């Protein structure tokens, strides 16, 4: 038996390698993660009120610059991350990665006043459906393309510095709730491991 | 395999992602 | 007087893998739940460990969490708590309560094989503990929380022969808090008083 | 942006050393008490001794038994209070108390039991956002830091006491006012910057 | 010896279990 | 400063001296 998701995406914020606050999870078309401090808007995601007592200079900084952040919106079958934050953000969607033919850890900016596409329905639908063909394990590592992480202000992998989301200041993980109840209505039918 | 109810699954799931 | 009133859910299961807890609590409403291995965000009577992320995870754990597949079952019925195996991996139970019914060592884990099933709590065992832990005075009643969770490995069995020796080193695992039991040892712990010596604000 | 009151006056969040132990609890009531017992189902009770945290140590093992009836907060006329009914003191930091009186903003106050604080009053956060304004972004960023309260229970810290900072305390819980937050919200993102 | 409210408290509780 | 920012202020601090007057409150 299933039930649609009431909710889209739930959104998890850590700070380098510590969760930090209370999973949100969204069940508007549009939501924000920004830096102020409403605890009661259930389309914006706060981080500004956000305490952590093991936080660093660094960290502290980069909640400055956080702004306002990111707007996330799922329109059509496809998930939107657009810039609002006066600094970057930087986004690691395999299902992005994998449409343009990037490495699937591949880490992209989108910069002020700029947008990006970070999941379409369809190709993930289509490439579950491949998966089958290809067996359990095939199926079972899909469940990285629902999830998709993004950091502000700093970047990782690649030529930066910092080669780990864990070792960003401020970064959220997107889980894309459609498509993990997919991939179980799959999975469950895949066969047991004996 | 792949079990008859998989690729099935997998087929609906695919018929519903491209109405959307 | 304080207020009492009935659980709005019978338990809630917190996940960890190793030494870290992973993901949200789940809390169960109907008398039944299955904790498995796969991905439904939206089942309420479905925790689904195969969404859950760790970007920090190793290789065993992975590997691991690809055996979980049907996971348990569990449920309350008639004042008693069952585990059932789905899993064609077995489950590894440390039933602070099976282990005081069966007179077995307090940290004793339980295997449960594939298919097979464990009444893993009964209430009236624990209210007669309960009772007879008032007469041995506040210590006695207040490490009966212990007996209100249950630990439960999938796969890797922890203690005596088995290499892990602690929880912590089992790369699944699932803590349950059974609330009933919980309530039922506040009504009792906020009448014991407090511990026998004090306790200074400066050590 | 829209605004909605918020359905709970404060979050509280429990802490052993320097990890979070347990889930959030939301307040929707005006009076509640933090302590030390286990019934899970009470709306104005967070019971501390029903949270698990494998491998705790035996300081801490300790510290829990002695919060007993613990804190009771409350809020009413847009005033916060915390009133120890524990038999050990609890020790409370906050920015809002420590200016009314003068006192440095991390100054640690204990409240011996059967005695009791008021640890927030609206107002004087309503007088120092106004007055924020007027000083620029940075000012009125630095308020979000008023809207948090930390208490220890049993176990002083800062100058007074060996333990220095609240995450070598064994027990201690941190409250976020929610009201206050959104206020703050409604200001901080008109200043810019 | 044990206080007697605890007592009581435990005994309503094994009562409750029975039922 | 941004008048935005000091009229938002300004409607916080009527807020906070109705919550100190309110009818019920006999003290």
């Amino acid at each position: 038996t299933y039930s649609e998701p009431a909710f889209w995406c739930s959104i998890a914020y850590y700070e380098l390698n510590q969760r930090v606050g209370e999973t949100f999870h969204a069940s508007q078309p549009s939501l924000t993660v920004d830096g102020f401090t409403d605890p009661s808007n259930s389309e914006r995601f706060c981080l500004g009120l956000l305490s952590n007592v093991n936080r660093n200079a660094t960290v502290e900084m980069t909640r400055r610059h956080i702004g306002r952040g990111v707007r996330l919106y799922y329109i059509g079958g496809e998930v939107f991350a657009e810039c609002l934050s006066d600094s970057a953000i930087f986004v690691q969607s395999p299902n992005c990665n994998q449409r343009y033919g990037w490495h699937p850890a591949t880490v992209c900016k989108i910069p002020p006043g700029c947008n990006l596409k970070i999941f379409n329905n369809q190709e993930f639908a289509a490439l579950l459906a491949q998966s089958v063909n290809q067996g359990f394990e095939a199926v079972y590592q899909l469940t990285r393309m629902c999830t998709i992480r993004m950091s502000f202000v700093k970047g990782w992998g690649a030529e930066y510095r910092r080669q780990t989301v864990t070792s960003t200041p401020c970064w959220i993980e997107l889980h894309l709730n459609g498509p993990l109840q997919w991939l179980d209505k799959v999975l469950t039918q895949m066969g047991s491991p004996s | 395999g792949p079990p008859p109810a998989a690729v099935e699954a997998a087929r609906q799931i695919l018929r519903e992602a491209q109405q959307q």
